[PDB]
RNA sequence: UUGGAGUAGGCCAGCUCAGACCGAACUCAUUUCCUGCCUUUUACCGGAUGUGACCGUGAGUUGGCCUGAAAUACUCCCUAAUCUUUGGAAACUCUCUGGAUAUCCCAGAUU
């Protein structure tokens, strides 16, 4: 299941998305191009409207490579998937098709 | 349903996999060798009218002779062998006898078998009195050639040169040192075809003591300093000797 | 009007087999190029350009009698008289896999270029089997009492186009696993069925040296029989000859025994072309699928002669 | 030693191989700069 | 098999600042450990965070108890 | 015998490499159990500094200038952003 | 059996020397040179430049963390091309 | 700390030709207290190793077709397992009745081939008949070639048959092999074959004062004949083409 | 083709306090340019070409830093060679070491006198029967 | 350990590659020269320089033969007692901060 880009629940609620590179006996999972996605909701207040709003607001940093234990480990989803001909005898010669035939 | 039949049948003998080719093709084997026996028996020496047709081929089959001649010397028996049987190619005439073998050894089995040949003649010379020594030319020169059935076929042969091997201290080799090609049958060389050899540590150690006679007692590459190829090809080009 | 195409020559003749050509099958963006030979070999070549023979695949241990494409072209589809069906690979050359379930020799099989992967496979033993092209073990196989030569799959993808030696062309439905309804009329041994294009003609030449365009669609009358072109004879030899259906779908052109390939007009039932060309029988005549004027006839005289339709 | 690795930068105390160099090395060489950022003089290593 | 001690040789009879659990602080001298982090100290001062440091003396920690440390000297 | 002594401290090998000759089998034997040059490894990096660590010994013996200079401290720190200085001592000639 | 590490555990031990980031469970993040590490992942750093996730921005020295308490850890980009994730076919 | 090949436990086979068994003999110095004869052999034998590693060649060999395999394919030749002796015996009276049947075919009848390959007239001969009987080196080179292989096989065969012993065997194949020049009259038909001949007294002096030391006395007994049918094996791989 | 990645490497130049600069030096044929081989095998693979090998050449020693032509029909080094290569500690940490092989010879020592000039550490390679000769006295007296 | 991929040993024959060392061994012919010996030519002498043939070799692949094995077993590639898995968990309130701002609510932090 290695070299798959994924996604990984942490188990505080935070969210990163990259390209698993190794996992271990324990879950502990090495992954690239780690960027976090954390999905905060937010109770955004209009001021023209008084009913305020919840947003799931998602801020998203980028790490690049890290390792995470496996005990802080919760779910993974995947994302997207990853991202010699010898040559013969034979030989091509201009013809003709030779005398027309009866019917 | 004699359409369903005949269709099978010319499906399998156009398509069927023994005649790719459009026959069913066999390994040429091995004829009797009272085939060849009989042939060269009857054609003897071509003197009779019956052959007249056999006698440009058999002429012309000088041309391979010296080939023949090659591979007769070259796969002959070795002193401890009474005798040796070879597989030949033969001409169905009778005409030509082409050894079909390559005398293929293993290197330490033959040089211990060899140096053990050297201790047997030297004791036999140490202990014969008068060696009289075979005529040369063996037959005199007007008798017709030995027939093999009349004169060799039935005969048991005298002993061959082989050494009194001990029976505990040789032996790792005491069961097949004299053997025509030694170890054939067994899980130390690859098959019949007799190309690979393995041989255990006693085995080995046994045919390095029997070589002692010709086998080398240079350790040391430092013994060969100035007296090595490079040193004598450097010589030839400067035009002195060491 | 000398020459309308992209070939190099208005004729070019591929050899290199050393056994008879029983198949030749286009890429289906008309660029490459498949014929598998009785020396149990697949020779694969371009056709546009010098045209050199870029691969060859062996692997097969007795005669190929049929290749398919893939859906892009990646993908080879053999079925062969060793009693196998396989799936080769072109990006390297090699074997992807074996399909391994018929007990007698294989004539016919169809790739779905739409609709869901099945390799369809008639076999000698009676048996059309039907293969997923992932996993060896066939997937399902239908029972006949006559051997199949011809197999073609409908454009539903559900309808199978079975013809044997009982002289009719069968059309069975894969999910009952029984005969819908068989166009018969046809006197001797079927050997290809091909679809047309658009899909409401089926071109059949059995061995009575007739081809034969019948209807394929859902309302037609009792006899769904269109036309009956003749004009091909065939030869000494009962091989499978095997035609096809132009881009438009209005040429007919099919192999003959006298080393012609015949084209008629499948609209009206005219001669269109009688190409000479070839010594022994014409076993593959096949269209450019791009819509091009090239036709190909692979023969058993171990050749193929590509040429142009000006 | 038996082949060489092209690089375009070999950094700070490590191994290089130089080529369109040669030309005025004989004996021990030491390779600087056409100018300093401070404009600033250069000094060579002691002979072998 | 049995676990790798953790390297503390150096961190022996030291000054350290050992962080534990419920944010409490403990100054000590280090004295022993074992292999299952179980660490023994001296002189122990513990602060709460209040800022208050009541001495304790000869004072244990397990290892599941200790989070964090960091030598004072 | 030597598999079953071999399997009873943990090295096992393929059993055509059982029958190799003594020179090649000890190789691949000895290879197995001592493992790789890690142990070289190991000594290098103990008891031979880094060119950080050696730099400064390598101006005070062998640089002719003074070590006050901005020069003296790119040399060594060994700034990779510090002005070009190499050392060339060796001349090797190409394949011509 | 002969026991085999994670290639996790490999590429945190292959990083000693080069500054990571470690995170704890309790919020923490510190940044540092890695000077030492371990089979149960308890590492010691040097740098150590720390930030609470309260707002509490410091600097310290020769900070030891055991495994248990470490909830991520960030290593140098150059690691990512390392010779362990080589896949090994012998 | 033995030498090549018994250091080793596993190989590939080797021709028995290809076993130098004494090669090491002159490729090291030679002891002291040597006659001078002996001693330029050494030297004789030195320089043919040098110079076949002198001129040693690449000559790519791809397009080479096997005589005995393509003679194999044919419904002329068929094969079969035989006693030695007995090829050996068929080989020498095919010689022979070829060279009579060419002989014959010439109307050379005046000319009796013997059975150990002599050619002498049966009369006196006119100068026309002398003329016309002058066979070539090809004729007299095979029959001369058929001569020792007629002296070998006769060698086996007098073992067979009783009249020597193996020890006599052994010692008349060594004399056959050291004395060429001396029963055949090969060497008139292509002398460069005396360096073949040379070599072989090379190889005698070698062995024999290696042999005849100590209790061995003089005369004859030494059945090393290896390396000398060696020497006649290579000289027939250059003599074929 | 070597075991470990040229891309690794260079960015392994990036880090001059986990490199190392090392010369191998001692006696005449006490093994130096065979350790260096026993480097080379390690990283390199080169196994598949040296096991087709057959003949005499079967047994020679590779010497894979002795290249010039009188290196190679001597038998013995005569010039300081140098490499770079990616070695592993046993804490799985890789490390960069630039290595120079230098000659053992008596008269071509000033070739050791150049490497000394250029690494930071020297690894004497001492035969354990021959033990220290001439060579190695002015090799370490040199280093002290 | 698993999935899928597979398939025995010996011998025989074809084809392609290999010279660096195919061969731990070793012959012959020959072009252009130099030299020896020679009345002439063949046959020779012995160094250079190339160029051919022969006696053999290895690896890959393809077809067949022999004997077994019989949908077998084997092989291939791959991964509940202190620190990662038998949870000190769960639950709600208080306080503080921000948005709203009269409150409810919510985020975050703490008990």
């Amino acid at each position: 299941y290695i070299n798959w880009r994924m996604r990984v629940t942490l188990n505080d609620g935070r969210q990163m998305t990259g390209q698993m590179l190794a996992f271990d006996k324990h879950m502990n999972l090495v992954l690239a191009d780690t960027e976090e996605f954390r999905k905060t909701k937010r109770m955004q207040a209009k001021p023209n409207s008084s009913t305020t709003q919840t947003l799931i607001q998602e801020e998203k940093r980028t790490l690049g490579l890290t390792i995470v234990r496996g005990a802080n480990i919760i779910a993974l989803s995947v994302e997207s998937p990853p991202p010699t001909l010898t040559a013969g005898p034979g030989v091509a010669r201009p013809a003709g098709r030779g005398a027309a035939a009866p019917i | 349903a004699q359409k369903k039949k005949e269709w099978l049948r010319m499906q399998r003998n156009r398509f069927g996999e023994k005649r790719k080719g459009g026959f069913v093709e066999t390994q040429k084997a091995d004829m009797p060798p009272e085939h060849l026996r009989k042939i060269v028996k009857d054609i003897g020496d071509v003197s009779q009218k019956k052959y007249t047709s056999d006698k440009r081929s058999y002429l012309g089959a000088l041309k391979f002779m010296p080939h023949a001649v090659l591979k007769l010397l070259e796969n002959m028996p070795m002193p401890w062998e009474a005798a040796r049987e070879v597989k030949v190619l033969y001409h169905v005439n009778g005409c030509l006898t082409l050894v079909n073998e390559i005398p293929r050894v293993i290197e330490p089995v033959f040089f211990a078998q060899w140096g053990s040949m050297w201790r047997t003649m030297r004791k036999e010379k140490s202990d014969r009195r008068l060696f009289k020594r075979m005529r040369f030319p063996p037959f005199d020169d007007e008798e017709p050639p030995l027939s093999w059935s009349e004169n060799i076929e039935d005969v048991e042969p005298l002993e061959p040169i082989q050494m009194e091997l001990d029976e505990d201290e040789d032996a790792a080799v005491y069961e097949w040192f004299y053997d025509h090609q030694p170890l054939i049958d067994t899980p130390h060389v690859n098959g019949p075809s007799y190309k690979r050899w393995n041989l255990t540590l006693p085995q080995m150690a046994n045919l390095y003591r029997l070589s002692e006679p010709l086998v080398s007692d240079v350790v040391d590459p430092n013994y060969f300093y100035l007296f090595e190829l490079k040193s004598f090809l450097t010589a030839k080009a400067l035009n002195v000797a060491l | 009007t000398p020459r309308t195409s992209n070939l190099k020559a208005p004729l070019m003749e591929l050899s290199g087999h050393t056994g008879e050509i029983f198949t030749a099958k286009f890429d289906p963006t008309g660029t490459l190029i498949a014929s598998g030979s009785m020396d149990r070999t697949i020779m694969l070549w371009r056709v546009y350009g010098d045209c050199e023979n870029y691969g060859v695949l062996n692997g097969h241990k007795a005669a190929i009698l049929d290749l398919q494409w893939s859906r892009d072209g990646d993908i080879l589809f053999s079925a062969s008289a060793d009693m196998h069906l396989a799936s080769w690979d072109l990006t390297t050359g090699q074997r992807i896999r074996r399909y391994i379930g018929h007990e007698e020799i294989i004539n016919a099989m169809d790739v779905t270029q739409r609709g869901e992967e099945l390799l369809i496979s008639g076999s000698d033993d009676g048996t059309i089997g039907i293969w997923d092209p992932r996993t060896k073990n066939a997937v399902d196989y239908i029972e006949t009492d006559f051997p199949i030569t011809a197999v073609a799959v409908s454009e539903a993808g559900n309808e199978i186009y079975s013809g044997g030696i009982d002289n009719d062309i069968k059309v069975w439905d894969i999910r009952k696993k029984a005969v819908v309804h068989t166009m018969l009329g046809h006197n001797d041994t079927i050997t290809t069925l091909r679809v047309s294009p658009d899909g409401q003609q089926l071109l059949s030449y059995a061995m009575d040296s007739t081809a034969r365009t019948w209807d394929i669609r859902p309302f037609a009358p009792t006899d769904r029989h269109i036309r009956t072109f003749d004009g091909a004879p065939l030869g000494l030899e009962k091989n499978l000859i095997r035609g096809s259906w132009s881009k438009d779908g209005k040429k007919i052109a099919v192999g003959a025994g006298d080393g012609t390939v015949v084209i008629w007009g499948s609209d009206t039932g005219k001669l269109l072309y009688k190409l000479p060309g070839h010594k022994g029988t014409v076993n593959c005549a096949e269209f450019a699928p791009d819509g091009a004027p090239i036709i190909l006839s692979a023969s058993s005289d171990r050749t193929m002669l590509l040429g142009e339709l000006i | 030693t038996r082949y060489n690795i092209p690089t375009d930068g070999v950094p700070a105390g490590n191994f290089v191989l130089l080529g369109g160099v040669d030309n005025s090395i004989v004996k021990t060489a030491t390779i600087v700069d056409k100018k300093f950022d401070n404009g600033e003089d250069a000094y060579v290593f002691k002979p072998l | 098999m049995a676990p790798a001690q953790p390297e503390l040789k150096k961190y022996l009879d030291k000054r350290l600042f050992v962080e534990l659990n419920g944010s409490r602080r403990v100054i000590g001298v280090l004295r022993g450990y074992d292999v299952f982090l179980n660490i023994v100290l001296d002189d122990a001062v513990e602060e709460r965070p209040n800022g208050e440091k009541v001495k304790l003396g000869m004072v244990t920690i397990r290892g599941n108890s200790v989070v964090i440390l960091e030598p004072l000297e | 015998d030597l598999k079953r002594t071999l399997s009873k401290l943990g090295i096992f090998l393929k059993p055509s490499q059982y029958k190799a000759d003594p020179k090649v089998l000890m190789k691949l034997v000895c290879e197995q159990f001592f493992g790789p040059s890690t142990a070289f490894v190991d000594m290098v990096i103990k008891h031979i500094p880094s060119p950080l660590e050696a730099a400064e010994k390598k101006l005070e013996r062998y640089y002719t200038g003074p070590l006050d200079t901005k020069i003296a401290e790119s040399m060594k720190n060994c700034d990779q952003n510090g002005p070009l200085v190499v050392h060339v001592t060796k001349l090797f000639n190409t394949i011509d | 059996m002969t026991s085999s590490i994670g290639i996790p555990i490999k590429l945190l031990n292959e990083a000693q020397g080069h500054i990571v980031t470690l995170e704890l469970t309790t919020g923490q993040t510190y940044r540092g040179k890695l000077i030492e590490a371990e089979d149960n992942m308890n590492v010691q750093l040097k740098d150590i430049t720390v930030t609470a996730r309260d707002g509490r921005v410091s600097h310290l020295e020769q900070i030891y963390i055991r495994g248990s308490h470490v909830r991520f850890f960030i290593v140098p980009d150059m690691l990512r091309n390392a010779p362990m994730f080589r896949s090994r076919n012998v | 700390w033995a030498p090549y090949p018994f250091d080793r436990r596993s190989g590939r086979m080797v021709r028995a030709q290809d076993v130098p068994l004494i090669k090491h003999w002159y490729l090291e110095h030679c002891p002291p207290k040597q006659p001078v004869k002996v001693r330029v052999s050494y030297q004789k034998l030195l320089k043919t190793y040098v110079l076949n590693e002198l001129h040693r060649k690449r000559p790519k060999s791809m397009q080479k077709q096997s005589l005995l395999r393509t003679l194999k394919q044919t419904k002329f030749f068929q094969q079969t397992t035989i006693d030695w002796v007995e090829a050996g015996l068929q080989v020498c009276r095919q010689g022979f009745n070829m060279l009579n049947l060419l002989i014959h075919r010439k109307n050379l009848t005046y000319l009796h081939l013997d059975y150990n390959f002599n050619l002498k007239p049966v009369k006196t001969l006119t100068t026309k008949e002398r003329k016309k009987s002058r066979f070539g080196n090809a004729f007299h080179l095979m029959r001369e070639i058929l001569r020792l292989t007629k002296l070998i096989v006769d060698a086996q065969v007098q073992y067979r048959l009783g009249n020597i012993d193996a020890f006599q065997l052994a010692d008349g194949i060594h004399y056959a092999f050291n004395h060429v020049g001396q029963l055949t009259g090969m060497y008139r038909y292509k002398y460069k074959l005396m360096h073949q001949i040379r070599s072989c007294k090379d190889l005698k002096h070698l062995i024999y004062y290696r042999f005849n030391t100590g209790p061995v006395g003089k005369g004859p007994g030494c059945g090393f004949w290896a390396p000398s049918w060696r020497v006649w094996l290579f000289f027939m791989r250059g003599i074929i083409p | 083709p070597v075991y470990f990645d040229r891309g690794f490497m260079t960015d392994l130049m990036n880090f001059p306090e986990q490199i190392r600069n090392i010369a191998l030096a001692g006696h005449l044929h006490h093994g130096k340019t065979a350790f260096m081989d026993m480097l080379v095998l390690e990283t390199h693979a080169i196994q598949e070409r040296l096991d087709k090998r057959t003949g005499k050449k079967r047994d020679e020693q590779l010497r894979y830093t002795d290249v010039h032509v009188i290196e190679r029909d001597r038998g013995l080094s005569i010039k300081a060679a140098p490499m770079s290569l990616v070695l592993s500690s046993t804490k799985g940490k890789s490390h960069l070491f630039n290595i120079i092989d230098t000659p053992g010879h008596v008269d071509f020592v000033d070739e050791v006198a150049a490497a000394f000039r250029l690494v930071d550490g020297v690894c004497l390679v001492v035969d354990v029967v021959e033990g220290v000769q001439v060579n190695t006295e002015q090799i370490i007296k040199h280093a002290v």
